[PDB]
């Protein structure tokens, strides 16, 4: 009974984006076998962002993923010690944000510690310019390599005149204790911002995982 | 691990067109990123251009721009190819195609960071 | 001595965006073989117009076209009878822009009547907010079908913001008298916006555009 | 151009299958590719097509969140349907066609259609 | 500059001969290599032979080996000849002369290195 | 208000090389703060000219000069009067073009008369022979010196074979009416002739030029 | 008095054949009008060599090339600025050498730096099994074409067997500072190995060059 | 602007010595070389460094070049010096180099102060 059907979390998060330095603090609860959840988010330091959101949505979760019966969840059995992951974003126009995530359970709940920097954004570019709204549904594909667990995502972003926005990502995820490593297979993720203020110094977010193979 | 194989090298003229090919295999589920480089009988390999593991980023080299162009096959895992028109005398040397996880600014024109190393392929421009 | 190394044009087009319906007058100038050309547009009818004015200027020449020695030039070969060719562009919001055009020669120079049609483009999307900044470099896979040539294209629009908004185009050029008809390959073409008014009422463009097998 | 489909057969009601329509010929051109299906005795009904180049995808209202159609980036002229979450109402004899174009008038329009493949049966109990 | 003119084809029979020219002119002092190709009406074009500038060296496809010969003209400067013996319908193309100053072995067989070429002509075997 | 967003003008100069009289006339437009204009030039005596345009292309414009906000633009905050320069280039073989220019606003237009001089220019050199397809890219060194605005470029022609034919520039320009001077900085130009009829009379020219710091 | 009645020339080469890199230093000297010329090589780097000396003989000299009155010395004027040329030599087997070359004048006298590349000689060949003899007389067809000048050789080595090993040879001489091209005319030249060591990393070669009318 | 030349000094003939012109403003001068035993002209080089020009009494053996890093500083490299070549030398900046202007001492603005070499 370690990762119950419902389970919630905390996270913190200290990050700089172009110089831009500031705190985040959160929690959030989900359904980690139906692969949904739910968190709200506060800028506690250095609001209010000059920056878009966007950009952090994704480093608040891969223990809320559904899994078939044939795939191994390498990181739920990777509990109550937890696991690491470690992650790049290349944007199309040069930004450059660099993720490291430490997830422990503690009293029953997740904790999430991440640090993040992001450089190069160009000021008039629509991160630095909050021109963004949204990622477009996305495809993980996860394969074990080199005792651990990695992850290639192209992602986009949706622009609010109605253009797209391109990242690619790559995630080494280690469990602290060595666990069965899984197959190759992919992630459908779908990452909505289910509301947020008007400066966004308060942010909910919903996302739906759920893993597939090839 | 990856195992790279290069072909599509050979003599050629002054102005000719020629398509380098980097064939790779191996038990590697991951895509790498790929970067072209070039060396002269008695010189140190030079950057000639990177790709993006994801193909959404190309870099060149100033020396080979608006010449030079760099692309992921669709196809095939990991196969990259360097499609040089407009060749010149200048341009003769032992091409190398490398792979490495990422690219980065300070890391990508830098032979000692790539991994993995194709066997070379002879371009002579007459 | 048909296509001169250097050939000047005049160009019109009727056309309707969106129900707003417009006329264009222009005339240009280029060399043929070296791929080059130039021209200054005018509308003459129907200005300022209400949305970009990047859907109209890829309308305005594949007669200059530098090709090598081993790809026969079709369009070239057809005159001075000419060729007409017939476009669809669909962007990926569900804009669509379908373009009908006659080519011939009159009295040494070319003669371009073009019929344009754009529907279904949103109000609020970077067409009819003018929020576009010109066309990425593009590669025309041209190829033989059924007595015509045709000619797929993959095309990227640059956005002020920042992002990129994607068009697929689909061209079948036509030789009004049967003319031998090449092997497949591509066509390199840039499209610059030179120079324009206030209200896009005057337009300048130039176009490099270069053959190469695939 | 000839359209081979397949992968179709006999699953239950939650299962997940995939369609494949491979073309074949001598052609230079991407098709736009169309997904129909026609239960016995009904007509050829729209449940899906791709843009000739990938970008667009349209869907049926009745399939919209389960059913996906993406071009194959390795083989030319080829579409895969992939159905997710299949209810017994989905049982239908499966048709891939292919057409140059795309148009929002012609798209969900069986007899628009130039290239059609033999079918392949789903059978959801 | 040269121009190259090319006759000879037309529509013969299976099991036919048939013999192309390629007639250069102009006011070159080279003496060029040439090679052979043919184009099918529904394909690109491909390599079916080549003679070397000084007429020393002859390469053929694997295709066209033992029945299609090629020749220059000792008379004429920069006059190859094709001469098609055992045609079989597959032999069926639009066929292209082409001039370019050396062979290698990288650029021969590549039309697109070639600088010229003729006006071609049909070949339609029954 | 003076300058606008959109600036046409008119250029006439009046020209000797290696002993060979001749006069151009040319009509531009361009947008001056965005750094871009293009213009067509026509020879109305002494043509068709028995050397290179491309000696002549870059004294056809320094108002039309892509600025950051923190670079005083000298040049635009000359007009209504305008301003004048002086320029030397010396060729790596001996040649020599002496310019002087005079630049002011008629009629909401500005107004451009061009006096050239060259000599020296070998015989069989490649200005002489017209072996020459273009400047290469170039960047001028700005910087103020008793009380004018002065440059420096190293530019680089393109020869027929390949080669390159280098040449020196220095150039003064001086505001009419005293105007606040700028700090060091260098200026990216690019000159491109986009059309040319065979025997060079009649031609068209397109520059990108933008500041930025050193 | 640049080119003086009698001219001494240093010489490197930078080469490999079939994989082997060798380095050459030479000392030579001649008489350039009456077109006689010697040589003693040094095999510096990677001797003995395994190959046949004689396919590099021909790579170590047209100044030394007597000229009548009526052909212009297009590679005696090119001084002291010099001149480059480039070669392909193909021999009957498929065995292929291509040679890039740079001559220059310094202090008074000619210096050569050859780069050599030869691929493709088959192991049992005569070239890689030491089985030539010197090269027979030749004659070079040489002409004017694109700027510069060009020569075709069809040259024969002889077989210590009995029998000739034919090879065809293209050039293309090109000035660094353009100079007056001749016509086409002929070359004949006798290549002759007048001394030698055991191993060839010694040898001493004698060369006689006239131009004739054709 | 100011001109400090330096590298001077007793040699023998045949020997080698280098001057150097050390500037101490914006712009990139053209530099050139006089000797005076009235100031005769002994070399030039423009203010990029893309043209370089010579009296004849020192062609082959004088050399002036500009150092890549240091502005305003070029080098006066002599070579095979000869007993005519002792003199007074002094090296002077301005704008541009023209063929009416150059070899003439009157029109170059700044001077440096001179170095004496002696050629034994």
């Amino acid at each position: 009974a370690i990762i119950k059907e419902f389970m919630r979390f905390k996270v913190h998060m200290e990050g700089s984006v172009n110089g831009h330095e500031f705190e985040i603090e959160g929690e959030g609860e989900g359904r980690p076998y139906e692969g949904t959840q739910t968190a709200k988010l506060k800028v506690t330091k250095g609001g209010p962002l000059p920056f878009a959101w966007d950009i952090l949505s994704p480093q608040f979760s891969k223990a809320y993923v559904k899994h078939p019966a044939d795939i191994p969840d390498y990181l739920k059995l990777s509990f109550p010690e937890g696991f690491k992951w470690e992650r790049v974003m290349n944007f199309e126009d040069g930004g450059v944000v660099t993720v490291t995530q430490d997830s422990s359970l503690q009293d029953g709940e997740f904790i999430y510690k991440v640090k993040l920097r992001g450089t190069n954004f160009p000021s008039d570019g629509p991160v630095m310019q909050k021109k963004t709204m949204g990622w477009e549904a996305s495809s993980e594909r996860m394969y074990p390599e080199d005792g651990a667990l990695k992850g290639e995502i192209k992602q986009r972003l949706k622009l609010k005149d109605g253009g797209h926005y391109d990242a690619e990502v790559k995630t080494t995820y280690k469990a602290k204790k060595p666990v069965q490593l899984p197959g190759a297979y992919n992630v459908n993720i779908k990452l909505d911002i289910t509301s947020h203020n008007e400066d966004y110094t308060i942010v909910e977010q919903y996302e739906r995982a759920e893993g597939r193979h090839s | 691990q990856v195992q790279l194989v290069e072909s599509g090298g050979g003599l050629v003229q002054a102005g000719d067109s020629l398509r380098l090919s980097c064939a790779a295999s191996g038990r590697t589920f991951e895509n790498y990123a790929m970067g072209w480089f070039r060396q002269a009988p008695g010189k140190e390999r030079e950057f000639v251009g990177a790709v993006s593991w994801g193909g959404g980023r190309t870099y060149y080299a100033d020396n080979v721009k608006g010449r030079f162009t760099i692309s992921r096959d669709n196809a095939k895992k990991n196969t990259v190819y360097l499609q040089m028109n407009s060749l010149k005398p200048e341009d003769t040397a032992v091409y190398y195609c490398a792979a490495k996880s990422v690219l980065t600014i300070a890391t990508m024109r830098v032979p000692d960071e790539y991994n993995y190393w194709g066997q070379g392929t002879q371009v002579t421009v007459s």
